[PDB]
């Protein structure tokens, strides 16, 4: 049996605060 | 054996690996804190962030 994940499963990649920004 | 040549003698090894991170420090070196200062130009050091 199956499902589509859509946009699940992202996580905070490092322990640094950032705000109002796009990061790669 | 106690009679072995130098290359064939036993040696102890310790490797110290450092969990150096932008995260809460829990092993720190011999250092003393100051009081905090605000709203004034200062030199500063937080956990080694100079
Ligand atoms: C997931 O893979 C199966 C075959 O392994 C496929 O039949 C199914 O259509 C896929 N899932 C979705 C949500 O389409």
């Amino acid at each position: 049996a199956y499902t589509n994940s859509f946009t699940r499963g992202v996580y905070y990649p490092d322990k640094v605060f950032r705000s109002s920004v796009l990061h790669s | 054996q106690p009679t072995n040549g130098v290359g064939y003698q036993p040696y102890r090894v310790v490797v110290l690996s450092f969990e150096l991170l932008h995260a809460p420090a829990t092993v720190c070196g011999p250092k003393k804190s100051t009081n905090l200062v605000k709203n004034k130009c200062v030199n500063f050091n937080f956990n080694g962030l100079t």
